[PDB]
């Protein structure tokens, strides 16, 4: 290969041999496109005049009061579509058509990914073919109306548990038999490489338009950075252009649903254990037999059960922290924000808003300069938070 | 040498090899059992068992049932290794191998996994989702414990790839005859690969994908690959015959026996 | 008064003697705060690191293709809150601020004024009191608990037709013996002056920032701006810093509801008739005797049974004309932009969409360099057009 | 000249003058003609009567609702005109005041409005949405069909709004009480307005909203006000014996007897 498939002892490429042909014919793409001023300058052009890019740094002065905390939020809440996942399908849609490729594959649970999918798709003219569990279908109509909406062929998948899980295996198995003609857009910063390294490059605008905008506002750069884990690509957009910048520190936050005693979470990095699925080594939800099981949590977007390379090792060196945060937790954060701010976060955002929380709440006279990335919008929630 | 063995007799038999696929436990272990001998007394010449895995990636519908069938039934990997004891138990010469998915046999640890498999009499292992350029560790542990590390050669196959699977493999090598997932659904010309495995003095080829009428398994032979392996054509016959067990023995036995003739 | 509170024979101070002081007080506190440089920075800054100005300006290239018209969107659907309503909220609450306020009261018919002004409230510290009819609020209770989450009070009127009508009577009721200590945001450009010229000028960004942007992408000014009137703040801010530019036309866009012939619309500025209520004196849905009307169309925010002052006034004098779009061509637009350009857009924005696609497909071989205001999203609307 | 003379012969009796005021058309057209006269008969000096509008806007509840039952019983402008055609040929020097809204005055033009009004013998003309600043075109044809234009003077007003208000009214000048709307749920010292009206010559003044018990009245002469109106406190009479219309009259009939005593 032409990049590193590992991260440490994390990542790889376990894939049935007939996609190995696939993963180095993107990876070469990836490494043209990365060269050439001519596909960066269209990305930029896609990410400012059509996405909403710059987003905008926003302090938050009330919910900090009477503290020595100073608290930001990376506002990707107000990117097209009102998540980050966004900024991600934009250039996997241009590699996909500098590639040569029409059509699109592509994996969602709670709907998201589809959504931002779909939305890229028509508006790069390409064929798109979205595999949801029949589970997530059921529980996600709006998203699925979306999709539809969007021209999109939204696919239910009924084996196994019929959820992210399971659409993961269908996409692969469309891609084994399609490959020439489709392009697999994996949602999040994990799979086979060269997936975590590619969608990290194409996160990485967070991270750096956080730093010029602190640089300017606070003229020196965070104390730490903190955001949710679901699968990782928020998370790695926020932390990369940080990571050399070895005073700022970068929180990652899982999800611990009805706490980890319960047995009942999402939080594979700090709770699991090792294995080998969805072609990559990485720390995964798991029976002690090894197989496969879901994550748990209030939020639906949280769902993936194992989490990518890349922070698997920031973990395993010490260069990155990773904590959980419980529903209830996140629910609190939720009401906070609204009632102090005005702005309505993401349930996933929401762990990351609830761990920047207790870290002021904890020790309220530590002076503290922070950052947390609001991945997404919350109106998508507001039935939950309802009942 | 359980395939070396074997090769070497149907070379001096002039015949090709026909290689049923089941999955372990699939609908209940007793009845697993029980078809795995109907499979061999009808004349098969080796075996390919999957075990139960919650995740078959490169498995289509029919073989994706077979996994949720014996996941209601309750087989566990454990019991699994209890059922390969005794079907070697009864069976000294038939070739066994395993069809897995890596986190099984990652799961307790590589070197143990392949240690197993030799103290029960398996043969050889082909794990699905570990490509040659990921198989050092398992290539190694399997050598290690006197177990063939099988690899597939994709039908599109460059000459770096031919020579790699040529080198590494042993007991057989997977001739893919088709991308996409395992299914009688989609049927789907190997000569060329089949002359440059020879030529790299690979393990003898044995096509899978696909495969599910007599006149297959004799277009196989007829190409110059040493036999043919046949799955969701075989488990068809289980998922129709569900609720008559004798039914499906008998159903079993006729497609296996045609099947095998064909390689003659 | 210190500015003229009509526009031609429109416009005025129709209240209760009793509320004359109020409206004297708030155009003082304008006219001072416009002088303000300090006001106008702090402004500025909620606009810019708060909201997410300045928005996006899209090249729609799909929807136009095969025709000789370039058509653009001005992005306020990327706006914190999902519409442009949340400019004009940000400066009034400063207003309100500015004179020593610590309450809002306001009115709402589909919602989205009322969860503005909430947010608003909530970030700038005042108490928020918001009127809804009842029937309203049955059939907004997404709305109503954003509205609550946000921590504003939010009460039901029974009086009438339950309807924004009797909403906007019980504000000013409620207004005429409080407004000592709390300020009235309106939520559109009409009513009693100062408001209509107030809600022009804290919405005038939108044109502004489109002028610089055409002229940067294009090198030419639109040949028109097109966006759709329910009460008018939309359209007025789009409009206001292209009236002195006389080759650019100005199209505002009403509801045509089932079609103007069956008397089911929301077009009172071209088909209803001059008259004088809500403070005002403008084109209005009335009976023959004079009683008020309600005004009807698919979409919720376009209900406002009037329109502002200075439409009427740039309509008569010839500088702006005025159409109408069916329930069944909005629609059409809705679907068509969700289609080919991956952007879901409010039904309200519809309207205006669907009139430049008109203007388009009736004449295609017309150069035409056209601007359409998206002044909202429309993820409110997917059960609307679902069913 | 109507209020006039009432004016000059209540201050020859050293009285103040009672105004209850109704909303014509509630319950019904004939119950309210019916209440009318019965308010004229127990000792009403003049009346305050409101035509149905939709948007009540200075309306507190009690009122809101009047308006909402004359539209159940489906009485229109033009019913109303007739109404008070007959009113007037039944009671000769009563004064009649209206209090309307403007889009109802200006809806078939501001000049035929008032014309009508001559026609049908009314005294004054109170539209509650416009301000002294808009009244103009109102005051204008107001003066022109020989109607008293009638003003509101806040509790608040400052001096250039009495001189005003001093100068453009006729027949009587409304003294509110009161910030807000109109209801007999909030009561809410005038000394100091009542001077200076005097002192610019404003036509005597009559106070309202929230006056709803006789020492409220007798309060009101006693402040140097010509009397009180009120409204609220007679409507919820009619409310309250709805299904009772003889239970009604009696009772409205006990209520401005005592009313209109404490004028004396
Ligand atoms: O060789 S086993 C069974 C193959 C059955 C092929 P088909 O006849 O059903 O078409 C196997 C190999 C590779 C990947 C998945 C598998 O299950
Ligand atoms: O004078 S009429 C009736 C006033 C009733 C006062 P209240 O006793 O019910 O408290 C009137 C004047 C101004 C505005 C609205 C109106 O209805
Ligand atoms: C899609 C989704 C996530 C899950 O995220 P990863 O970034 O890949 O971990 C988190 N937050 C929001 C708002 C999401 O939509
Ligand atoms: C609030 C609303 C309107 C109605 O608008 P005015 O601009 O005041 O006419 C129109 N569009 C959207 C998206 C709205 O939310
Ligand atoms: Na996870
Ligand atoms: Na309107």
């Amino acid at each position: 290969t032409l990049l590193n498939p590992y991260f440490g002892e994390f990542g790889g490429m376990y894939v049935p041999q007939i996609l190995m042909p696939a993963l180095n014919q993107l990876e070469e793409a990836f490494v043209r496109a990365q060269k050439d001023p001519e596909f960066q300058a269209q990305f930029a052009d896609l990410l400012k005049n059509y996405a909403g890019r710059p987003t905008a740094l926003t302090k938050c002065q009330n919910i900090t009061a009477g503290t020595r905390t100073t608290l930001y939020l990376k506002r990707e809440d107000l990117l097209h579509g009102g998540a980050h996942k966004t900024n991600q399908v934009l250039g996997q849609a241009l590699l996909a058509k500098r590639m040569g490729k029409s059509e699109i594959i592509a994996e969602t649970g709670a709907g998201q990914h589809g959504v931002a999918s779909a939305l890229a798709s028509a508006l790069l003219g390409l064929k798109c073919r979205i595999y949801m569990g029949a589970k997530d279908v059921e529980r996600q109509s709006p998203n699925v109306f979306r999709m539809r909406l969007m021209g999109a062929e939204v696919i239910p998948v009924h084996s196994g548990s019929a959820t992210l899980k399971d659409a993961c295996n269908e996409a692969l198995r469309d891609w084994s038999g399609s490959y020439e003609t489709a392009h697999y857009m994996l949602g999040t910063a994990a799979g086979p490489h060269p997936y975590p390294t590619i969608v990290r490059e194409f996160q990485r605008m967070i991270g750096e338009e956080t730093k010029a905008q602190i640089l300017d506002k606070e003229g020196r750069l965070p104390d730490a950075v903190i955001a949710c884990v679901g699968g990782g690509s928020n998370a790695i957009g926020m932390f990369a252009d940080f990571i050399n910048d070895t005073s700022v520190g970068l929180i990652g936050v899982e999800p611990g649903g009805h706490g980890i005693e319960t047995g009942e979470h999402g939080a594979p990095l700090k709770h699991g254990r090792v294995g080998i699925y969805f072609g990559m080594k990485a720390p995964m939800m798991q029976t002690a037999d090894g197989q496969i099981e879901e994550s748990y949590s209030i939020s639906a977007g949280l769902d993936f059960p194992s989490v990518g390379p890349q922070h698997a090792y920031l973990n395993s060196i010490g260069r990155a922290d990773y904590v959980s945060i419980t529903d209830d937790e996140a629910l609190e954060a939720f009401k906070t924000l609204c009632r102090h701010e005005g702005i309505i976060p993401a349930l996933e955002s929401s762990h990351a808003l609830a761990h920047a929380l207790k870290m002021m709440r904890e020790q309220p006279e530590k002076e503290q300069l922070l950052v947390v990335n609001l991945s997404g919008r919350g109106d998508k929630d507001i039935f939950t938070v309802h009942d | 040498e359980r395939y070396e063995n074997l090769f070497a007799q149907l070379n001096d038999r002039r015949e090709g090899a026909f290689v049923p696929f089941v999955t372990l436990g699939d609908p209940g272990i007793e009845q697993s059992l029980k078809i795995i001998d109907t499979l061999i007394d009808a004349g098969a010449d080796a075996l390919e068992l999957g075990v139960p895995f919650s995740d078959p990636l490169a498995d289509g519908p029919t073989i994706q049932n077979a996994n949720l069938r014996a996941f209601a039934a309750g087989v566990t990997p454990a019991q699994c290794f209890e059922m390969l004891a005794l079907i070697r138990e009864k069976h000294p010469t038939i070739p066994i191998g395993l069809l897995m998915y890596a986190n099984l046999v990652f799961n307790n640890g590589i070197d143990a996994f392949y240690a197993r498999c030799e103290q029960v009499g398996v043969d050889s292992v082909l794990v699905a989702d570990v490509p040659v350029e990921e198989s050092a560790p398992f290539r190694q542990a399997a050598l290690r414990h006197n177990i063939a590390p099988i690899f597939i050669c994709p039908p599109n196959a460059d000459d770096d790839l031919l020579r790699q699977v040529a080198s590494y493999g042993r007991g057989y090598t997977y001739l893919l005859s088709r991308s996409g997932v395992t299914g009688a659904e989609n049927r789907g010309p190997l000569h060329h690969l089949i002359e440059k495995l020879k030529e790299y003095h690979a393990a003898p080829a044995l096509q899978g994908f696909g495969i599910s009428s007599p006149e297959q398994v004799s277009a196989a032979v007829r190409a110059g690959a040493a036999g043919a392996i046949s799955g969701s054509a075989i488990v068809k016959i289980i998922e129709k015959n569900l609720a008559s067990p004798k039914q499906m023995l008998a159903e079993l036995r006729s497609f296996v026996s045609a099947m095998k003739a064909a390689s003659r």
